[PDB]
Formats: structure tokens, C-alpha cells, sequence
């Protein structure tokens, strides 16, 4: 505590009452003559000290860019495998090898290498750090076994490490080292502690003040990341560090959004995201955390820099996804940690502009080689649609989606979201607007009445077929009764109501009218939407409030209106109701009354975009 | 958050705590402990500020108001900040006669002060008098009337300060004040209209407005927005206001909707506006679209609930 060493690289005298040796050192650093006056051995010692202080980002005193050198941090899995394959020349090479094995999911080999280094390492700093990391990898192996209860570790190995690590105390490790080590390496004692990021987490509270701190927080986060990755420490993978990164980045982005909002309020017209920030968010955030960030702050207003580096990182993520799942691959220990980072990276790639080739690689990996368990068809479509935000759909991505749809047809869908293969075709039709699928047409030409599952699958994908394919597909389905007509309209059998469909709807409505003493609401919606021009629906008025609310609002009694109707309405229906020039003030007043009664988010959203 | 609608439990314990803080404020500032002051003044200020939402008994309210007005240092609490505190206190409990008497004594002390008033938010003792007049509009400041009776023309400070507190006086007391004080500058005209002595501007008032605008114009190469509000709400028909646009953004916004570019509009302006002119802006139809856009953007990006209630009651 003689001096303060700040995150920006400046030194400040703090507590030493003796000579200013750091100020003196900087003075020799500035001027070569004073440096030349040193003795030869002291001159070379000063050269070593200057190299150290340059490497560690210590420049000068107060009166006078992040760069992490780690293959593990940058996700260079192939280069890490190459480094592991080669023969280690030193024990520091073995330490780096054991860290790389830990990061590649090969925890048994990592534990064996750490044990070997501990054997062959008795400064004793690599010995101490291997003891730290072997305990950490032993903790990782122990917790992975509990999660899996697949047998990725043999029971012999588990029993052997349990016997080796029984009664082992990491709290005694530093105190068991020679006192020379304990004096020289007092700064490494925190690595044996259960927690080491409490100071930073408590200091994060300054990002919540509403009355620089943010740059200090970011630089300290970069310092922690560089120390834990460049020194090959396995604590960089545990929940404490990931939680610390999540908290720091989330609070920084929320603080920047708060300053942006306050300035907009007070001035009426902040956070800069770069490659390292993108990698930190991808590796440490879950999808829920990114969703919290998106809902809390406008990430679309955050400028993304170093987009070439981010694109290269995303392409590497896609390539590793392919290598993990195109071939046998499937290191379950590595896959468990890697799939979360890949999901977060592809999810966050919505805000990053991507080149055509890189976008092609990423989209291909996402559509085909991403496991269904981690990303179902609905989540996969959500990721793709997010990818279509910054960059519109080119021809190559449309072709990749076409191949995905062809593969789906050949296979023929469990979707937690509720979006299926039809939405990919809708997305294609959104941009190309005239895309016809050659192979889908070919498989329609081979379709028969036997394979009903194919028919009921790609009847939803009808706009991507040709005229002959559409005509052939239409033959296998009948529209005899009203139920068949409703199944067709929900599946897309007909897009323009024929007069016989109108007669069928009339028959259904008359039959229900006779039996007076779900479908009717849809009929009223279609009548309002000009979908049906029968001009006869007025006789079915009186039963359902929605029916007369939709067929003719002029005579509708708005005391029978339920505000919950608007929640079920879609974008097109709400926009049409807004522009009707009738019914408008009634929905305005009912929505105003609803929101004044209770600040409901969906109702305000409806009232705000289309003004209904 | 609407903290006002949140109910407060243990109102008696809260009031006892508030009265204890008021008593400590009185005791400290009369020999004080400065290092204790640093920690305690923040808590006392926050408690007095947050006491807006808590029902206070008449005796406790009296003690709290007395401490806030008299013994709260001017360094921590400006006269405008102190008025804001007191006005917040009067929100939950309408100020009784004892509170009126206490703040009247504060007013007469402030009158004695001028015998030789910095507000960060521009709210002064005339506003304490206005808060007096907002309730029981039949009230007389006897001590202030006595001060008004003995007003020689040489002691300008007392008379010019007391002219702001016109409704607090009597006819006989205000006779001497009107004998000396009269509308002669733009400041006199604006504080007179805020009192309400003259409801309709004389042409000479428009002349002073135009000459003040001309002077600040020759200075070009704070009450700018008041003239814009007067032109928008057509209390000024001089029609020469259009020759001094490009001066302040609020002025440009209010004198002309179409010529005022909407990118320099400050969304926070709508919170200062009152209900009358806020409704008038909605019906103008010449600036309705851009205030609608600003309100929507603020509902999106800001957590402030004021913008939503501005949008939905007035539909600006």
C-alpha cells in the first residue's frame, strides 16, 4: 500500500513515508541519461522492470485498450487442440496445456496434467497455481457428476480423485508454502479463497447511483478477465466469476441507458460495445440475462464496434458448432459449457452487422447443426429472425432456409415457442416475396394420398410451391363441411373466399341461429376485414357481443364491449380497426378507461402503436 | 412509482420519529456538532421530504413545520427548497390555522431580513403567501400590514419585496404600497399579473415586453417562455411578438408551431405546464402531432409516470 495503482495505469503515492522509489523509477524511465548512469546489472534490472511495467499497463504517475492474450478467451479451440497435441518443452507449457484441457472439456486429462505438474514443480508459483487449479477442476468434476445424475468420467477415475482429494484443504495451501513464497507471492493468496470478487461486486453499487465510475468498473472487469485468462486459472469458469461479469455488464448497460434517458428528458437530443464486451456477454450471460438486458435497456441504441472481430468470433462459434455436431464429436463436458455461449452469441448477433459469407456460415450452423434439445424449431426461427434485423435477407440465406425447409419436408415438430416450419417460409416471403421452392415442388409431384403427414405438413408451406404443385396439393384435401373449411383457413387451403364457402358459412350461422333457443367471432372479424363480402350477416346479430361488434359497429352497444378482446386481436386487425373512422372513439375511450384503472402493458402497447 | 397511493403503516411511530428529527434540528441549530451535522442533515432532509405521504397530527405538524421553516439551515435548504418541503407537507394534511400562523411568522421574519433570498428553483416568500391564499382566501397578515404602514420611499427593498405579498394585506395597508409601488418594468408587470392586480394587460405592458425583448435582442448578437405562453394563450395581441423569434426554444415553440423545428423540443417542458394551457396545446392541432410523438417516445424510454397521465387526460 505504498502507492495506488489505478486501472488507467497511473501511480499515486498512498502510504509510504520514505523515498519516492516509484516516482524515481518513472524519472529514470523518461530520461535515458539517468538510466545510463546506472550500473550494468542495475541497468538490466531496470530494463526488465520497464518491460514488466509496460506489459502490465503501468505508464507514469498521476501528475504525468483491453487486450487479452489467451487462446481460451478468444475461443480458439482448434489452436488449443494443436497446442495440446504438441510436446511440452517447459512446465509452464504443461500448465497452459492443463488449462486448455480444462477449457476443452477434457477434465480427466487436465487433472492428470495438474497432478504431473505438482509432482515435477517441487519460486514454486506454478506448483501453487496447479494445486489451486487441480482443486478447481476436482470441484468441476464433482459438480458435473451431480448434474449428470451419461457417464463421462469412469468410476475408477472418480474414486481415485475422491481418495486423492479427501481431506484436502485449499485454505491451508498458501500457509503450507515456504515463507519466501508467502512473502513474494502474497498477491496469489486470494486464489485459494472461496470467494475473491466481493470487493468488485460491492463496488458495483456505484453504477446504481442516480444523482468515471463506469469506466473504472469496466477497466476493473477487464483487469480481472485478463488476470484469470492469461494466468490460466480455472476459477474463470465458475459461477462466481460468471455472475460477477453478468452483474457488472448489466449494471453498466443499465447505467448508460439511464444517462441516455435522463439526457433526453433534460436536453431533448452511451455505452459502446466492442469485441471484448460482446465475447463477455456471449460467454457469461444466459439467454434470460440477455432478455432482461433487452427489456430493461434499448440495446438497439448501443453502437457495436469492432464488428469484424465480432463477426470472426461468431463464425468461429458456428464452425465449432458444426465440428461438434456434423461429425461424431460430442464432448458432453465441453458441450455443456459451449452450447450456452454459442446460444448467447447467436442471440446477441442480432445487433451486429454481418458479412454475407459469415452470415451464411452462421445461418447454416444455426439451422442445421444446432441441437434440437437446446434450440427447437421455434427458438431456431427466433434466432434467425433476430439475425435478419441488422442485415436484410440475401439470396444465400434464403437458399439456406430453402434447404432447411426441404429437409423438414423430407423428415415429415415440437416447439415450446409455438412457431413451426411455416414461419420460415413466411420470413422468406417477407423479403423475396416471389420465392418458389424447386425441391418442394419436386416432392409435391411425387406426393400420393398415402403419406398424409407430408400433405398436412407442407400445406402450411403452400406459397413456396409452383402452380402445378399447388393444384396437385389442393386435390388431396376436401372442403365439404364447415369444419373442413375452418381447418383449411387455419392451414391456408384458400386465401380468397369462394361463394360456396360463403354459402357454407351462411348454412352454419343459420343452423346455430335455429339452435339459439367460437367460429362466429371469426366470421365477424372476416366480415369487418372485407374478407367476406356477403352483405347478409346482419341477421345473426344478437347472440355474441363480438359478432355485432365486428359486423356493424354503428348499431353496436359498446356497454357490451369487453376490453379483453383487443388482446387476442392481431396487428392487421388492430390497424384496420384504427383506420375504420368508425368504432374509433369507443375503443379509444375504453382503452383509456382500462389503463387509467390499471397500468397494463399490453393494453398500453395496443393503444400506442395503432391508436385504437 | 406512485408512492402517494401506497398506504403507510404505523403512522404514529412515523410521526413520533419525524417529531424527534424536528426536535433534534431545533436543538442543534440555536452550539452545534458539525461532524454530527454532516450525517444527520441528510437523514433529516430525507425524512422531511418523505413525510409528504404520512398523516401528521396538528401538534406534530406544527413542530415539523416550525423546525423546517426556522431552524433548517439555508445552506442545506434554500428558501425555494424549504417551500417545496412545506408544500409537500401540506399535500396529505391541509394546513391548519396553527401552520398558517407559523408560516406567517416566517414571512414576517423574511420581511425583517430584507432590511439590509436565493432560490435555486426560483420559488420565494411570495409563493409562501400564495400557498396561504390557496386556502381560506380570507386571511390578513397583521404584522405584514403594520410593516406596510411604515414604508418610507427610501427603503425600497422592503416595499418591493412586500409588493409581491399583496393578497396577504388589507386595503389600508395596500394603499401605501400602491402609492409607492407601480408597474414600471417587466419584472413589476410579471409579478403583478402573478398576484392578479391587473387581469388584462395594458398596451404599456406590451410596450415594456417589446422593449425588454428588443434589449435582449441587441444583447443576442429568465422569463423568455412567459412571453411565449402569453402569446400562445392570447393574452398578448400586439402581434409584434413574431419579430423576436429565434430567441429561446420555448418562445419559438409557443409563438409558431409550424416554424419551430421539433428536434430542439425538450420533453420536460410539459411537466411544468398547467392543466389549462396543456389542454389548449392539444386542441391547437398545429403542434399536436409532435407533442404526441414526444409523449409516445417518453412513454417508451422514460420511467416517468407523468408523461402517461399527460397523454391520457389531455391527448396532446
Amino acid at each position: 500500500y505504498d502507492y495506488h495503482f489505478e486501472v488507467n495505469g497511473t501511480v499515486v503515492r498512498h502510504k509510504n513515508k520514505g523515498f519516492g522509489y516509484m516516482e524515481r523509477f518513472f524519472e529514470l524511465k523518461e530520461s535515458c541519461d539517468e538510466r545510463s548512469k546506472l550500473s550494468k546489472k542495475q541497468y538490466e534490472r531496470f530494463n526488465a522492470l520497464f518491460n514488466f511495467f509496460e506489459k502490465n499497463g503501468v505508464i507514469c504517475m498521476a501528475k504525468d485498450s483491453i487486450e487479452i492474450n489467451s487462446l481460451a478467451y478468444h475461443g480458439k479451440y482448434d489452436v488449443m487442440k494443436k497446442f495440446i497435441e504438441e510436446q511440452s518443452v517447459s512446465i509452464e507449457d504443461d500448465y497452459k496445456k492443463a488449462f486448455f484441457l480444462a477449457c476443452l472439456g477434457r477434465w480427466e486429462e487436465s487433472y492428470d496434467l495438474y497432478s504431473n505438474i505438482i509432482l515435477n514443480s517441487i519460486n514454486g508459483c506454478v506448483y501453487y497455481l496447479s494445486q489451486i487449479n487441480r482443486y478447481r477442476i476436482y470441484q468441476s468434476i464433482t459438480q458435473a457428476v451431480t448434474q449428470f445424475n451419461y457417464k463421462p468420467f469412469t468410476d475408477e477415475f472418480l474414486a481415485r480423485i475422491e481418495r486423492e482429494m479427501t481431506n484436502f484443504n485449499i485454505d491451508d495451501l498458501f500457509n503450507g508454502m515456504p515463507f519466501e513464497f508467502q512473502k513474494k507471492y502474497k498477491i496469489l493468496e486470494f486464489l485459494s479463497d472461496n470467494q475473491f470478487l466481493y470487493d468488485d461486486t460491492v463496488k458495483l453499487f456505484e453504477l446504481t447511483n442516480k444523482v468515471s465510475s463506469d469506466i473504472v468498473v469496466l477497466l476493473r472487469l477487464y483487469d480481472n478477465l485478463r488476470f484469470l485468462y492469461e494466468n490460466c486459472l480455472w476459477s474463470v469458469s465458475f459461477h462466481e466469476f460468471h455472475q460477477y461479469i453478468r452483474n457488472s455488464m448489466s449494471l453498466l448497460i443499465e447505467k448508460a441507458e439511464y444517462e441516455r434517458t435522463r439526457d433526453i428528458d433534460e436536453l431533448g437530443f452511451g455505452f459502446f460495445m466492442e469485441y471484448y464486451d460482446f465475447v463477455n456477454i456471449s460467454r457469461h450471460f444466459k439467454i434470460d440475462d440477455i432478455k432482461n438486458l433487452e427489456r430493461s435497456c434499448s440495446i438497439d441504441k448501443i453502437r457495436f464496434g469492432e464488428q469484424e472481430k465480432i463477426e470472426e468470433y461468431l463464425v468461429g462459434i458456428a464452425e465449432e458448432i458444426t465440428k461438434q455436431f456434423s461429425a461424431n464429436g460430442m464432448n458432453v463436458v465441453f458441450y455443456t459449457q459451449f452450447i450456452s455461449e454459442a446460444k448467447a452469441a447467436l442471440y446477441f448477433a442480432k445487433y451486429v452487422k454481418l458479412s454475407e459469407e459469415g452470415l451464411g456460415k452462421i445461418v447454416k450452423a444455426l439451422l442445421f447443426y444446432f441441437p434440437e434439445r437446446d434450440l427447437d424449431i421455434g427458438k431456431r426461427y427466433v434466432w434467425l429472425e433476430r439475425l435478419t434485423k441488422c442485415n436484410e435477407l440475401p439470396k444465400s440465406i434464403i437458399s439456406i432456409i430453402d434447404d432447411f425447409l426441404v429437409l423438414q419436408a423430407e423428415k415429415h415438430e415440437v416447439s415450446s415457442n409455438g412457431l413451426y416450419s411455416r414461419d420460415y417460409g413466411a420470413l422468406i416471403k417477407h423479403f423475396e416475396k416471389n420465392f418458389i421452392s424447386k425441391r418442394l415442388s419436386e416432392i409435391t409431384l411425387c406426393l400420393t394420398q398415402d403419406k398424409q403427414k407430408q400433405i398436412d405438413f407442407l400445406f402450411k408451406l403452400l406459397p413456396l410451391l409452383s402452380t402445378n404443385a399447388k393444384s396437385h396439393l389442393l386435390s388431396f384435401k376436401s372442403v365439404e363441411n364447415i369444419n373442413d373449411l375452418m381447418n383449411g383457413i387455419r392451414i391456408g387451403l384458400i386465401d380468397e373466399f369462394t361463394p360456396e364457402h360463403e354459402e357454407l358459412i351462411i348454412e352454419y350461422l343459420e343452423t346455430r341461429k335455429v339452435n339459439y333457443i367460437d367460429y362466429m367471432s371469426t366470421f365477424g372479424i372476416w366480415y369487418f376485414l372485407e374478407e367476406i363480402n356477403n352483405s347478409k350477416m346482419e341477421e345473426f346479430i344478437g347472440m355474441d357481443d363480438q359478432y355485432d361488434f365486428f359486423v356493424d359497429p354503428e348499431n353496436f352497444d359498446y356497454k357490451k364491449f369487453i376490453p379483453s378482446w383487443l388482446k387476442n386481436y392481431n396487428d392487421k386487425l388492430l390497424g384496420k380497426i384504427a383506420g375504420n373512422k368508425h368504432m374509433k372513439h369507443h375503443v379509444i375511450e375504453v382503452l383509456k378507461e382500462r389503463v387509467k384503472n390499471s397500468n397494463d402493458k399490453r393494453y398500453l402497447e395496443i393503444l400506442m402503436n395503432y391508436f385504437i | 412509482c406512485s408512492i402517494d397511493k401506497i398506504r403507510f403503516g404505523e403512522q404514529e411511530k412515523i410521526e413520533e420519529y419525524l417529531v424527534g428529527i424536528a426536535e433534534e434540528i431545533t436543538k442543534q441549530f440555536s452550539g452545534m456538532n458539525v461532524v454530527f451535522y454532516t450525517q444527520f442533515i441528510s437523514e433529516a432532509k430525507a425524512a422531511l421530504y418523505f413525510a409528504k405521504y404520512v398523516k401528521l397530527s396538528e401538534e406534530g405538524l406544527g413542530k415539523i413545520v416550525k423546525a423546517l421553516l426556522f431552524y433548517f439551515p439555508e445552506r442545506d435548504l434554500d428558501i425555494g427548497k424549504r417551500y417545496v418541503w412545506l408544500e409537500r407537507l401540506t399535500k396529505c394534511n391541509e394546513l391548519p390555522k396553527s401552520i398558517i400562523s407559523i408560516i406567517d411568522d416566517f414571512l414576517v421574519l423574511q420581511a425583517e431580513k430584507h432590511i439590509d433570498e436565493v432560490s435555486s428553483n426560483g420559488l420565494y416568500s411570495r409563493d409562501y403567501g400564495a400557498l396561504i391564499k390557496h386556502f381560506e382566501k380570507n386571511f390578513i397578515s397583521k404584522r405584514l400590514s403594520e410593516i406596510t404602514l411604515c414604508l418610507t420611499q427610501d427603503k425600497q427593498k422592503q416595499i418591493d419585496f412586500l409588493f409581491k405579498l399583496l393578497p396577504l394585506l388589507s386595503t389600508n395597508a395596500k394603499s401605501h404600497l400602491l402609492s409607492f409601488k407601480s408597474v414600471e418594468n417587466i419584472n413589476d408587470l410579471m409579478n403583478g399579473i402573478r398576484i392578479g392586480l391587473i387581469d388584462e394587460f395594458t398596451p404599456e405592458h406590451e410596450e415594456l415586453i417589446i422593449e425588454y425583448l428588443e434589449t435582449r435582442k441587441v444583447n443576442y448578437i429568465d422569463y423568455m417562455s412567459t412571453f411565449g405562453i402569453w402569446y400562445f394563450l392570447e393574452e398578448i395581441n400586439n402581434s409584434k411578438m413574431e419579430e423576436f423569434i429565434g430567441m429561446d426554444d420555448q418562445y419559438d415553440f409557443f409563438v409558431d408551431p409550424e416554424n419551430f423545428d421539433y428536434k430542439k423540443f425538450i420533453p420536460s417542458w410539459l411537466k411544468n405546464y398547467n392543466d389549462k394551457l396543456l389542454g389548449k396545446i392539444a386542441g391547437n392541432k398545429h403542434m399536436k402531432h409532435h407533442v404526441i410523438e414526444v409523449l409516445k417516445e417518453r412513454v417508451k424510454n422514460s420511467n416517468d409516470k407523468r408523461y402517461l397521465e399527460i397523454l391520457m387526460n389531455y391527448f396532446i
